[PDB]
């Protein structure tokens, strides 16, 4: 409202130095408060007065801060933190100069935590140099002229090293004839902060957040390869993680600690500093190897008068190899001759270093730089799958505040935004990511079930309460110890027999208690009551998984039930070892509790395990024309070996329409469709002037005499951007199809299924989604096309709902009833032949293809030659019917017209009868497997087109699946947005490889980077580590580049308008805009949409009777009054829905309709009354809105929820809230200022229908200004309706 | 069947003499489907068309008419089918990848005809997948040899498999099975330390061995297995800038032949880490350097 008065107020300097000179946090050695900051931010503080008037001669510490603070509150709560700098960069670079001597303050000049804040916000920018202002800031400091920080000998060795590299370094000193040390004077300073802490009456917790802030940010730099290229040899001089370990601040017995162990796998990760590529593991040898040499080569040239020193050198490289050889070397020698051996002969240390006159820290230099340290395989491949208790509540690492993640502290979890360095750290973190995540709610499962055990005092433990979620374990004791294997120093087995008690069963827990099945997840607790983890004494908490029950006979299939489980091995073994050197407890029989959870919640540690086979397998067996692309890194140069000429088929409906459909593809066609104009199918050419394509018609070979035999045919006039999606899809590559609400993604998909199947009969289509929703969907439109049901299948592990079954047992079914009927065909066809012994041809599978050869084959040469003989004589065509051999056979022919005409009648009965022996030859495989299994690994392994599943059944079958022989060559996927990384990219290896490349030649994924993302059971891994982030919107932020479907046909373009922003030239297909279902405006509301105000009912509105439930009794009351008066109307009951933005307002909204409307038979019930992100993909007729939250935003602000929910409507939307609440945000405001273009008050039509929706109503509109009338109305209503 | 067994008995007694390539073993072949058609569930009449077309030497049909026969029969009479087909595929002729893929076919389905397929990876200088099926089958502990061969036994085997074949198992872990086979073989130690020396020196990496050696007498427990490593070291040695060399290899094995007394020594102390008069000689073994004295008391 200032910025649109008339005469708007000059920018203005006082008012910022007040604001400074208070609630900012710059003045003060405190950081600023997040409440304030909060207020500040989402007034859009920075973005319309802070960067639009903010310039360098009136630049300061107060604004600059301001600024810092901002941009971090603003990437702690996930919105855009750039635009506003980027609108006008004029003055972006100066201001980040003057942050990096910000930054570069000296201690007691400027506020310490105001420094931290300062590290922060160059993290996120050395962590978003994907903007281009950014990049120019992060260039100068990240370039090779970083080696101008370096001592003058390192310098030296790495010219002397890669010698090419020196060149363009004296190219440098060229440049500069006519920044660079940024990171080194920060890392010097981090080491003097660090050093200003008391090892061991407290240091300040300023220097220590500095230091894991610090850790962070190096983190970031380091996980990033573009920037660690050249700042990689930069930290290693600086010896950062050499004290880093040493320090005061690291003996302090968390977070810097741990985020120095993340440093610590970082810096020595296997990547090449020029190459880019992993390296193997005999270049690490030689790395190794070689340093080792030249260590002991300057200890003979350098340390001839120490005695020890000559022998070590002497030694062999393996000898000294190790640690311990390695402290067994150097304790013998004076300070003097340590500084010699590191400053002057290995040069690990310059001698101008401050740090180079002290023995004890050189000493710990040399011992860091040299020693044998195991690869990051070997690191992953010793590491468990589940964790004890020192994870389970440690929120450093898995969250307590996590759920309340503020975004204010780091966190000791790397987080990659556009790439990595290499696959194998992506799947590292990846794997980490799942598994610290399942974590908290593992511990939510714990907490609950072993509170519920109200577990007391007796030495003992006696149990006040039960669990349905825990059973006390009776007997525990480990029975299977298996020997390593060659390599291994870990159990290749362990098992143990538990046995617990049924106790009261209840006729369903006993139940339950049998749901286990084998790989299924359960966990020994051993606590130990001292009266969750002081509550209970919990202290140990191993976990396993049940591989069968024991029946009462002592197989592997009363109250007393016992199982064998195999627990964590690595763990166990790890336990043991440390039990027999430090004396302590064996906790494999302490354990007095076993604790399963869900089927559908327990899939973490199977992932974990598959994401482990994934880190060993041998190579990278994806295309490589796709790791780099997966890499983030390179140009994605995936995009549609190109095939020229493909068959369209029943693309299009008519010659004209494909002309239509593109606009720059010239029309050539050939009409070979026998029809006087263009008709489908038809073949399209692409050419290698060049904006032509070459159209070839073609007619499908006749299946054979029977009409009903035609193959079905797409009907979709698929709009430019479905057809180029289709095409992009048909040819070898990647297809990224960015699809809006409604837009046509599952025909344009099915439709790629199809030419898939058409163009190439020998390569099969894998399907994988998210949902069995959208598989249901995805083979509704595949059977109306002609597909084979015998070549298509569905794996899962449910409701079948479509009118066939996909499953593996609907194809053994249609297997066995196919083969019965083919059978029963074979032997009419040879009785009506005239065979002798008609039963023995049919009788045997293998016989039929011997009939096939010897009765109907050699009858139709015989057939043809003597009807080309008979041409060839003039006598009368018809004579195609008189010749025909079948004629017996297909009595349930020949028109005698032409002679191309009957010859292809007769190829089409004969192509109609080799099909029915190919069948029976295809089925043979359900007479040679018998079991039902076996049939269906046989489906899926040989004669499967189209293997389709979800996500979720794809991580847990990659295994068996590769195993199992499994082939597929492309894969098409939908929800790509909503699919987790690992999820989205293991598809791609659910087989081995093919001479050792990859056999995937097309990836097609689809979904929309606009709408919701995967879901995450804490909300601090989204905060801190962004992992809701797909894989298919992380490739989209690259550049991949992307078909963007542009035609809504399902939902009103006045109700469109209201989201299509938010994509690019969305638009209405021909029926939105001409079919009169959309025309029709809504009965007992004048406008077909509108935002409903709602202000506080009685001092009440945002409410929240329970910790995080926030509901809206006011809104809940209007949403119901007005679905009670549309009931009332007599619209369809389960017509309209309600959704909410909170699971409060949809459990308040259910109390309040099954109290006050419940009981009517005037009154129907919604079709849903769910949630937001509870109704992805779902629609109805009427939507109706709850946005509950008054004081907060809430995460309704979010561009995806609010495209979800507002393209949730067909017809008609009905959104309720603080309408002041949601237009004070700027990222919702295009959707809300929409809002705004009408009435706040609700517009009714009591006593009507067939108005339009533009057209004059011709009925008195009445207006209810507040949720009190809208109740009398609706009771008054109801009660005139009652006596009628 | 009885009457569908005369006629197929007077058919193949009547076709008996005629060249193969006649159109009358086609005949009597179609006959057999005919008969087939009726008889899925046959044995006797399917080995008799098996060895009836191994008589035709049709790989392909025979290929067919095999894959399909064993899917028509339950599973407790194919046996009488595999003493057919397996002796198919030691007939020559036909390639020898169907024959492998057939085996791998067989033993998954009963794995105790594991040493015939050795016999035949052997029967066929294809050692890279002999010495692989060796130590698969040399973890899979729960294996019964057919032969009676000891777990040592074809240890011996998949030592002597990679040792002498050191070129032909690229792509395997030889180092790290060995190395646990040494976990796992108590009687062969020095002689396993031997073996994977000359393993890795026929592959030109004599440091290696020379390594391999080094950890091997600092991991020897016996006398008798650091005896025998630091003799084949001794020999490695004599046997592995001409003049400069050979004068080197002179001082190497003088080098060696001064430690063969120490290491013997090292050795009898192995086996009585408390033997107090070994323990005198051995003391006596270092006059000259009494620091090896000092260290020695």
């Amino acid at each position: 409202e200032a910025r649109a008065q008339e005469n708007p107020p000059a920018f203005k300097p006082e008012l910022v130095q007040t604001i400074y000179k208070q609630e900012l946090g710059g003045a003060s050695k405190r950081a600023p408060g997040h409440k304030r900051i909060m207020l500040l931010e989402i007034s859009q503080y920075l973005e319309n007065y802070l960067w639009p008037n903010f310039d360098v001669e009136k630049a300061t510490f107060e604004h600059v801060m301001s600024l810092v603070l901002m941009v971090n509150e603003k990437f702690r709560e996930g919105v855009p933190a750039w635009t506003c700098f980027h609108t006008r960069e004029d003055a972006f670079p100066g201001f980040f100069k003057r942050v990096l001597s910000l930054k570069d303050g000296r201690e007691e000049e400027l506020k310490l935590h105001e420094r931290t804040a300062y590290v922060l916000f160059m993290i996120r920018s050395f962590q978003s140099l994907e903007d281009e202002m950014v990049r120019a800031q992060v260039l100068r400091l990240v370039s090779l002229p970083l080696w101008h920080a370096l001592s003058p000998g390192r310098l030296q060795l790495e010219l002397h090293a890669h010698e090419a590299l020196a060149k363009h370094w004296k190219a440098a000193a060229k440049k500069e004839a006519k920044e660079t040390r940024f990171l080194p004077a920060l890392m010097d300073e981090f080491l003097a902060v660090l050093d200003q802490v008391v090892v061991p009456p407290s240091l300040n917790r300023g220097a220590l957040l500095y230091c894991e802030r610090f850790l962070e940010f190096l983190i970031d730099l380091l996980s990033q390869l573009p920037t660690r290229r050249f700042v990689r040899t930069l930290i290693d001089d600086r010896q950062l993680l050499v004290k880093v370990r040493m320090s005061g601040l690291f003996k302090y017995e968390l977070l810097y600690r741990q985020l120095v162990d993340l440093f610590s796998y970082y810096m020595s990760f296997p990547i090449n500093d020029h190459t880019g590529e992993p390296l193997t593991d005999d270049e690490v040898n030689a790395a190794h190897y070689e340093k080792v040499c030249q260590f002991q080569r300057l200890c003979f040239k350098h340390w001839q008068g120490v005695e020890a020193m000559q022998e070590l050198a002497l030694s062999h490289c393996g000898a000294v190899e190790a640690r311990d050889t390695l402290r067994r070397h150097l304790a013998s020698l004076t300070g003097e001759q340590v500084r010699e051996l590191v400053c002057r002969q290995l040069r690990l240390v310059g001698e101008d270093d401050p740090w180079a006159a002290d023995g004890a820290f050189l000493l710990e230099v040399l011992l860091a730089a040299y020693e044998r340290r195991r690869s990051q395989r070997e690191v992953v491949n010793e590491m468990p799958l589940y964790p004890t208790e020192g994870l389970l509540w440690d929120e450093s690492q898995i969250p307590a505040s996590s759920e309340h993640y503020t975004g204010e502290g780091a966190l000791a979890l790397p987080k990659l935004n556009l790439q990595f360095l290499t696959v194998a750290d992506y799947l590292l973190r990846s794997f980490h990511l799942f598994r610290l995540e399942a974590t908290y709610e593992v511990r939510e499962d714990l907490a609950d079930v072993l509170g519920r055990v109200g577990a007391y005092t007796g030495g003992r433990t006696r149990f006040a309460g039960w669990a349905r979620m825990a059973l006390p374990l009776t007997s525990f004791k480990v029975t299977e110890v298996r020997k390593p294997n060659v390599g291994e120093a870990k159990p290749a087995g362990v098992t143990a027999n538990v046995v617990i008690d049924t106790r009261p069963l209840r006729g369903d827990v006993r139940s339950e208690w049998d749901e286990l099945k084998q790989h299924d997840v359960l966990f020994l607790l051993t606590i130990r009551p001292p009266d969750p983890a002081e509550k209970f004494g919990l202290v140990y908490v191993r976990g396993c998984e049940v591989i069968e029950l024991r029946d009462e006979g002592g197989k592997l299939m009363g109250t007393a039930r016992t199982v064998t489980v195999a627990l964590d091995t690595a763990q166990y073994q790890i336990d043991m070892n440390t039990m027999a050197r430090h004396k302590s407890e064996d906790p494999y029989a302490t354990f007095n509790l076993l604790m399963r959870r869900k089927p559908k919640e327990n899939n973490f540690k199977a992932v974990l395990e598959s994401i482990r086979d994934l880190m060993n397998d041998d190579t990278a067996v994806i295309p490589p024309w796709l790791h780099d692309v997966f890499l983030g890194y390179g140009d994605p140069a995936a995009a549609q070996a190109p095939l020229r000429t493909v068959d369209f088929g029943d693309t299009f409906l008519d010659a004209q329409h494909v002309v239509e459909a593109f606009p720059q593809f010239k029309v050539s066609f050939v009409n070979k469709s026998g029809k006087a104009v263009p008709a489908p199918p038809f073949r399209i050419t692409f050419p290698t002037a060049a904006g032509e394509l070459v159209v070839e018609a073609y007619v499908p070979p006749d299946p054979g005499p029977y009409p009903q035999d035609q193959p079905r045919r797409n009907a979709v006039r698929f709009t430019p951007v479905q057809v180029e999606a289709i095409a992009s899809g048909v040819q070898p590559g990647l297809t990224m199809v960015v699809g809006p609400p409604g837009t046509g993604k599952t025909d344009t998909a099915v439709q790629v299924m199809t030419c898939l199947y058409h163009n190439c009969p020998g390569q099969r289509t894998l399907l994988i989604t998210h949902s069995n929703q959208a598989l249901n969907d995805l083979f509704s439109k595949i059977m109306e096309r002609d597909v084979p049901e015998r070549y298509l299948l569905r794996l899962g592990m449910a409701e079948l709902d479509t009118e066939q079954d996909f499953s593996r047992v609907g194809r053994v079914n249609a297997m066995l009833a196919r083969r019965l009927e083919l059978l029963a065909e074979v032997e009419k066809m040879a009785r009506q032949l005239g065979v002798p012994e008609a039963e023995s041809v049919a009788y045997t599978c293998e016989t039929a293809g011997y009939f096939w050869l010897i009765h109907v084959l050699a009858r139709w040469e015989k057939f043809t030659a003597a009807v080309e003989r008979a041409r060839a004589g003039g006598a009368g065509a018809a004579v195609i019917a008189e010749l025909f051999p079948f004629k017996e056979y297909f009595a349930d022919v020949f028109a005698g017209a032409s002679f191309d005409a009957d010859m292809e009648r007769a190829r089409g009965c004969f192509r109609h009868l080799k099909t029915l022996f190919q069948e029976l030859e295809e089925c043979r495989a359900f007479e040679m497997l018998k079991g039902q299994a076996d049939r269906v690994n046989y489906l899926s392994t040989k004669q499967a087109k189209i293997v389709a599943m979800t996500c979720t059944h794809a991580a847990l079958k990659r295994r068996e699946f590769l195993q199992l022989a499994f082939k597929y060559d492309n894969l098409l996927m939908e929800e790509a947005a909503q699919i987790l990384e690992i999820e989205t990219f293991i598809p791609m290896l659910l087989q081995k490889p093919e001479d050792g490349v990859s056999r995937l030649k097309r990836v097609v994924l689809i979904g929309d980077h606009h709408q919701l993302p995967p879901v995450v059971k804490n909300q601090a891994f989204q905060k801190y580590s962004h992992l809701d982030q797909s894989l298919f919107t992380r490739f989209i932020r690259l550049g991949t580049p992307y078909v963007q479907l542009n035609m809504q046909g399902r939902a009103r373009a006045s109700l469109a308008q209201l989201y299509n922003w938010r994509y690019k030239a969305l638009g209405d297909l021909p029926a939105v805009q001409a079919l009169p279902a959309f025309r029709a405006a809504n009965p007992g509301f004048v406008h077909e949409y509108q935002f409903v105000d709602v202000p506080d009912y009685l001092g009440r509105g945002e409410s929240e009777p329970l910790p995080y439930f926030y509901q809206n009794l006011g809104e809940a009351e209007y949403v119901v009054a007005t679905f009670m008066f549309m009931r009332l109307l007599g619209y369809p009951a389960h017509k309209i829905s309600i959704l909410t933005t909170y699971n409060g307002q949809k459990a308040l909204i259910r109390d309040v309709i099954e109290q006050r409307c419940a009981p009517y038979p005037m009154f129907g019930r919604p079709y849903r009354i769910a949630t937001v992100d509870k109704y992805q993909g779902a629609q109805n007729d009427y939507i109706l809105l709850s946005l509950v939250r008054s004081r907060a935003v809430g995460h309704l602000r979010d561009v995806r929820r609010l495209v979800v929910a507002m393209s949730r409507a067909r017809l008609g939307l009905y959104v309720f809230g603080r309408k002041e609440l949601f237009a004070n945000c700027y990222e919702l405001k295009n959707t809300f200022r929409l809002l705004m273009a009408r009435p706040t008050k609700l517009a009714l039509v009591k006593g009507e229908v067939c108005s339009r929706q533009v057209d004059d109503p011709v009925a008195q509109p009445d207006l209810m200004d507040g949720v009190e009338a809208m109740s009398g109305l609706v009771a008054a209503i109801t009660e005139e309706q009652t006596a009628a | 069947y009885k009457l569908w067994h005369a006629y197929l008995t007077e058919r193949r007694l009547a076709v008996r003499g005629l060249r193969p390539d006649d159109v009358a073993y086609e005949a009597l072949n179609n006959t057999f489907e005919r008969a087939l058609v009726s008889m899925h569930k046959m044995p006797r009449v399917w080995l008799d068309y098996l060895q009836l077309l191994m008589d035709q030497r049709l790989v392909t049909r025979t290929r067919r008419t095999f894959d399909r026969a064993l899917g028509s029969l339950p599973i407790t009479q194919h046996d009488r089918v595999w003493a057919l087909y397996l002796k198919f595929i030691h007939t020559p002729g036909i390639p020898v990848e169907t024959a492998v893929r057939l085996y791998r076919r067989y033993l998954k389905l009963e794995p105790t005809h594991a040493e015939e397929y050795v016999a035949y990876l052997k029967a066929k200088n294809r050692w890279g997948e002999a010495a692989r099926k060796l130590a698969e089958l040399l973890n899979d502990d729960t294996f019964r040899s057919l032969e009676g061969k000891s777990k040592h036994q074809l240890w011996l085997e998949l030592c002597d498999m990679i040792t002498k074949h050191p070129k032909e198992v690229e792509g395997m872990r030889v180092d790290a099975i060995i190395r646990g086979g040494i976990r796992r073989f108590t009687d062969e130690v020095g002689r396993l330390w031997t073996s994977l020396a000359d393993y890795y020196i026929r592959r030109g990496m004599f440091e290696k061995a020379r390594d391999v050696y080094e950890e091997g007498l600092c991991s020897v427990i016996t006398v008798h297995d650091f005896s025998l490593i630091y003799d084949a070291y001794t020999q490695f040695e004599e046997s592995l800038d001409d003049g400069n060399d050979v004068d080197l290899r002179l001082a190497r094995l003088e080098h060696l032949m001064n430690r063969r007394p120490e290491l013997l020594s090292s050795v009898i102390l192995r086996q009585n880490p408390h033997n107090v008069a070994e323990w005198h000689k051995r003391v006596k073994i270092f006059t000259g350097k009494p620091t090896k004295q000092i260290l020695t008391y």
